[PDB]
RNA sequence: UUGGCGGAAAGGCCUUGGGUGCUUGCUGGCGAAUUGCAAUGUCAUUUUGCGUGGGGAUAAAUCAUUUGUAUACGACUUAGA
RNA sequence: CCUGAAAAUGGAUGGCGCUCAAGCGUGUUACCUAUACUCUACCGUCAGGGUUGAUAUGAUGCCCUGACGAGUAGGCAGGCGUGGAGGUCAGUGACGAAGCCUAGACCGUAAGGUCGGGUCGAACGGCCUCUAGUGCAGAUCUUGGUGGUAGUAGCAAAUAUU
RNA sequence: AUACUGCCAGCUGGGACUGAGGACUGCGACGUAAGUCAAGGAUGCUGGCAUAAUGGUUAUAUGCCGCCCGUCUUGAAACAC
RNA sequence: AAAUUGUUGAAAGGGAAGGGCAUUUGAUCAGACAUGGUGUUUUGUAUU
């Protein structure tokens, strides 16, 4: 398709889970930096969870890109498709979840008409 | 639910040491078994190949009472009622067999090797 | 190299042999050790008896049945050394100790087969001449091993059997060599020799 | 006749490691018959296969293989350092591996 | 809509790569393989099998043959890094070797639509192989035991250390 | 099978016998390809089946009852067609 | 090296063990590896700069170069999320909004966002701003609910029932 | 001549990791001039599958590592709360 | 909804469990080869 752009396999794919979220149910997995004085996670002891930081940032020339190489644009109608028309190979439409079935098939038909990629062109239909 | 209960010989049939004779639970369960047998008879089932295919007892809302303790204190005295459900089904043989075909993907080297083996075989 | 390596313990220093065997087991080689009663320890017999007496003194205060277990057999003494040199509380250590086998004397499946030597652990090659050493069988009998005489009798029986086998093999081999000499000095033998075989 | 081995037997021993930290990306290989870095040099830059068997047929076979190569020596006793396509499972410590003669130079 | 026109215009035209300075130079083969040397194929269908090296093809490959009558290896191409050169050598005089090339080893790649879900040789190719191997046998005959040496396949035995082993 | 030996964990080691194969000890004839320049390129364990069939002699234990050389309950020691 | 040299659970050159050592003193020399050093890629920060050729890039746009990156108390900056308000999307919706469940997917370093599949039936969201009763893991926090303990302690004074 | 030391803008060989990047450009090398180069960052050729094969997620297993968080404190895993 | 429970079922289990780095195995899943390519032997050539 295109050139082998960077961010091939491994920078950090694992989710950054909050400390002790597995220990307690009251503790959600949404990341929270440990502010404790004696916290081993904050103190960065060996064998502990890794903390989010700026070093993990993905390449600027590939950030926000999907595996297909397209940035995902949330679309609610053929008007958003029209604004996505001229950038087919770099953008991919994604129908909003609260779109009715008939309108969803309308967006799918229009996106097929102008070649715009859709990241969920399979919902609310049979095979 | 067997902590600190006694032991008996009548558990050796099940390989355990702790068994009891819960008369009230047995009466409730056998009443429900009779009800299920009646339901199956009304449905036209065999009633001789019937086996308990599903059974489940879960907790019900507690019935609250009070007990009186030393030094003018009040503690709960609660019953633990049961929601019992069971489904008796006509017993049948093995449901199905002949699993998926599991299409095989062979490379050029593998196809050449199998062709050579087939040619060598006589 | 080999699927199973059989080492006889006679003339070997317990620590050096245990270290070598432990490294081989970790590298993945199955090992059996025989003549563990004829294994050797450097130092006076009294010194090693005192060391084992300290080991015996070590035991759990509140339950000796869960305390350290002081095995008296020579093969189990060698096993204790090897288990000390192998990380035995992990699955890799359990695998290595399963790969290891130790015996007193040589049971049939191993006395009918080949026994190798470890020069790095041999007492003659390692110890300075004149330095005192100890025999594992004697030390084990001192600390309470009850089968020195039985193992000695069985080893004597096996040694006579092996001596008769060796006499038969030596006679057969010398006849083979005599016939090879008769059929020798041929073109094929001369060609092989001049080539370098 | 009875022998068809075109490789050299070796043992995957462990990972590259310090006393208390290991690096799974590099494995240590003991080549059979090699006891010195001098022969390790001849064995440098050579393909390695770890061949194992799985109970499930994946692509027409029940045998799976991991590919790597001897890259450089390790120590004074003929142990070499190998890097595989995927790091070895670490249950294969002291496990049989095959070192092939290719890419050949002799 | 959310926007009438994007103020920033992304690049649509793919950036053509600039002129790379990586020229191609002819491969330098190792000195241990000269045409006529007996090689040991180590991989493929004929792995561990002794063939004879004839020509260095233009696509960095080696043109070898069994000969076919000896061990069943036809006139093929192999890889220098996968062959093992030996001290044994046969003179390739009297053979024609300049006819074969990549055009000779054209593939005619099979199509994707044709898949073998259930389960030949050119007469010119077989005749060329016959002529070449006839000439090669006419050479090979004079050296004793060489025909059997090429017929036998190579293998590594217990105790064989290739680093200490001379080919 | 005849003749043995081997109880340390023998379970293996030998031996006179008959039938077949193979033999590269030496000389031959035919075949190999296209797995397409390499892909481990697949080769020698514990059991199961409404199996493929040849031999095969068709039992115990537990609960319940009982005993008291036993016993908190288990367990134990007996009896009972 | 030995004697001097004796303390209480069993016991510690880290352990095994080691005796021309695997001990002690001293010398070559090879070898192992830290988030350190060198080189390369990427992220961010900072600094120095280039850019008014088309009637294409709010020049807060694009681009070049180099250096740097620990962090409690604390400071500042840039962002995520919530309840309401003014605009706009003539935005989403009973052909299914909000909500909830889902070892299903994608994106962001992250706060989180978007989607796939179930349940559900009436409202709700993005963008530019305004506003605050705006983010919980703790406070022997408040209210409510629920566990293990646990079918456990126990339901044995007042003679006694058949 | 040769333990040695120092230098070579000396000659060969075997390995490994990496391949960042643009609409004319710069600095250079190579027979008495056509232009080509290893000179401001990888290309050429050839193979296998047109898929869970590579991968992402997840549950185990394995090697090494990993003390329970918040707080007071010079010092907390603490037999401190 | 959660805590806390009973049952489709899946895996683990020698005095805890949970976690990080890295693979393996089993389960599951997205991305990608009708993409803007041959002008006429297959066709459903104003549809290419």
């Amino acid at each position: 398709a295109s050139l082998p752009h960077p961010k091939i396999v491994k920078k950090h794919t694992k989710k950054f889970k909050r400390h002790h979220s597995d220990r307690y149910h009251r503790v959600a997995e949404n990341w929270r930096k440990q502010k404790g004085i004696d916290s081993v996670v904050r103190r960065r002891f060996r064998g502990n969870i890794s903390q989010p930081k700026i070093g993990y940032g993905s390449n600027k020339k590939t950030k926000f890109l999907s595996p297909s190489g397209h940035k995902t644009f949330l679309v609610a109608n053929v008007k958003d498709l029209e604004t996505l028309t001229m950038h087919t190979k770099t953008y991919a439409a994604e129908i909003a979840h609260n779109i009715s079935a008939k309108n969803r098939v309308v967006i799918l038909a229009r996106a097929k008409a102008l070649g715009i990629k859709v990241t969920n062109p399979k919902g609310r239909l049979a095979l | 639910f067997n902590s600190s209960i006694g032991r008996t010989a009548q558990g050796k049939e099940f390989g355990v040491t702790k068994a009891r004779w819960p008369a009230k639970s047995v009466k409730f369960v056998q009443g429900l078994l009779q009800n299920a047998a009646a339901n199956a008879e009304a449905k036209g089932l065999d009633a001789t190949k019937l086996y308990v295919s599903h059974i489940q007892v879960n907790q019900a809302p507690k019935q609250r009472r009070r007990t009186y303790r030393a030094h003018g204190r009040i503690n709960k005295y609660e019953s633990s009622p049961s929601h019992i459900e069971l489904v008796v089904t006509e017993k049948e043989e093995a449901v199905a067999k002949a699993a998926e075909k599991k299409v095989v993907r062979l490379t050029s080297r593998q196809r050449g090797r199998i062709a050579a083996q087939k040619r060598i075989a006589a | 190299v080999e699927p199973v390596v059989v080492i006889d313990g006679k003339g070997h220093l317990v620590g050096r042999l245990a270290s070598v065997v432990a490294k081989q087991l970790l590298n993945g080689q199955k090992i059996v050790v025989v003549r563990a009663e004829e294994l050797n320890i450097s130092g006076e017999f009294f010194r090693n008896k005192l060391k084992y007496h300290d080991f015996l003194r070590k035991a759990t205060a509140f339950n000796k049945t869960r305390g350290p277990f002081h095995f008296r057999a020579p093969s189990r003494i060698f096993y204790k050394a090897l288990r000390g040199m192998v990380s035995h509380k992990t699955a890799r250590g359990k695998a290595a100790l399963e790969r290891l086998k130790v015996f007193e004397g040589i049971p049939p499946p191993y006395d009918k087969k080949k026994r190798v030597v470890v020069p790095q652990a041999l007492r003659v090659l390692r110890l300075k001449p004149g330095r005192k050493y100890t025999t594992l069988g004697k030390l084990s009998t001192s600390v309470g091993w009850k089968y020195e005489d039985v193992v000695a009798k069985l080893e004597a029986k096996r040694k006579v059997s092996s001596a008769e086998y060796y006499a038969k093999k030596r006679a057969f081999t010398k006849k083979v060599a005599s016939a090879n000499a008769t059929a020798a000095e041929s073109d094929v033998a001369k060609q092989l020799a001049a080539l370098g075989y | 006749a009875e022998s068809h081995r075109l490789y050299v037997k070796g043992k995957h021993l462990s990972y590259q490691r310090s006393k208390r930290v290991n690096n799974p990306n590099v494995s240590l290989i003991k080549i059979e018959g090699v006891a010195t870095p001098q022969d390790a040099q001849f064995y440098l830059g050579k393909r390695i296969a770890y061949v194992y068997r799985a109970s499930k047929e994946v692509r027409g076979s029940k045998i799976r293989v991991m590919w790597g190569k001897v890259t450089r020596t390790h120590g004074n006793s003929g142990v070499v350092r190998a890097t595989f396509r995927n790091n070895l499972p670490a249950k294969t410590f002291g496990a049989s591996v095959r070192i092939f003669l290719y890419p050949s130079n002799i | 809509t959310a926007q009438q026109a994007p103020k920033w215009y992304p690049s649509e035209d793919v950036a053509a790569p600039k002129k790379t300075r990586k020229a191609v130079r002819p491969q330098k083969l190792r000195a241990s393989l000269v045409p006529g040397t007996v090689l040991i194929l180590l991989a493929g269908r004929f792995r561990g099998k002794r063939v004879v090296y004839l020509k260095h093809l233009e696509d960095n490959t080696l043109l070898v043959t069994g000969p076919f009558k000896v061990n069943g290896v036809p006139l093929r191409r192999v890889n220098a890094r996968y062959v093992i050169a030996t001290s044994t050598k046969v003179s390739v005089e009297g053979v024609n070797v300049e006819k074969f090339n990549v055009e000779y080893f054209a593939k005619e790649k099979l199509t994707k639509k044709e898949k073998k879900e259930a389960n030949e040789i050119k007469t010119e190719r077989v005749e060329d192989q016959k002529v070449v191997d006839k000439a090669l046998l006419a050479e090979i005959k004079k050296t004793p035991l060489l025909k059997q040496y090429l017929s036998a396949s190579f293998s590594l035995k217990n105790g064989d250390k290739p680093h200490l082993l001379k080919f």
